[PDB]
RNA sequence: GAGUGGUGGAGAGGUA
């Protein structure tokens, strides 16, 4: 409730910048946990880490 | 005792009446945002009852503030009976805890007083209004 | 258990 959630007046929905911020980190954590626990290749791991 | 259609006559109006003075306390249910939105997509068991548009309220809690100054115990028992929502057992406890069959006793008996004491001078105040006429054009 | 959304953020212009 402090990166809160109102939408407009249209019903689209208007976020915070931190919601972005940790969708981007989230999502390239799980990715991340997919090349480790499919044990990728050194160079793609350390790319994506 | 009084007749029955009276009876739910004003048990709507006061229910009524209770509605409209109960959308007015500060301390009360703020909803967030999500919570608003999935009440405006799917509602359960959140539904309001309706209320007046405040004169007809005015005059009832008019001819209510002349009639029931001299009573305060059912002024209150009215109030948190039409605006919370409380049962006739739950103030009945309520007013034991601070016997409780008599108690219930005389809370139904001075409601029963107050409602014998309200009704003909609401049925007075109700008739001698004059209905506002709907907008017209001359020419 | 009884109505309801801009602040959020940008840009432009104005007042003292």
């Amino acid at each position: 409730d402090l990166r809160p959630l109102v939408p407009l007046d249209g019903g689209r929905f208007a976020t915070s910048d931190l919601n972005d911020l940790y969708r981007r980190v989230i999502n390239r954590n799980n990715r991340l946990k997919r090349l480790l626990d499919l044990a990728a290749p050194d160079i793609i791991v350390r790319n994506e880490k | 005792n009084l007749t029955k259609e009276q009876h739910e006559w004003l048990n709507g109006w006061l229910e009524l009446w209770g509605a409209w003075v109960y959308s007015g306390r500060l301390e009360k249910r703020m909803s967030s945002v999500i919570a608003k939105f999935m009440e405006s997509v799917e509602p359960g068991r959140v539904m309001t009852r309706p209320m007046c548009n405040d004169d007809d309220g005015m005059l009832i809690s008019q001819v209510v503030d002349s009639v029931m100054y001299i009573d305060k115990k059912a002024f209150g028992i009215l109030l948190s009976y039409y605006a919370h929502g409380s049962s006739k057992h739950a103030i009945a406890s309520y007013y034991h805890r601070v016997s409780l069959a008599t108690c219930r006793r005389e809370v139904d008996e001075i409601l029963n007083a107050s409602l014998f004491m309200i009704y003909p001078v609401l049925d007075s105040a109700f008739k001698n209004r004059k209905r506002v006429e709907k907008i017209k054009h001359v020419a």
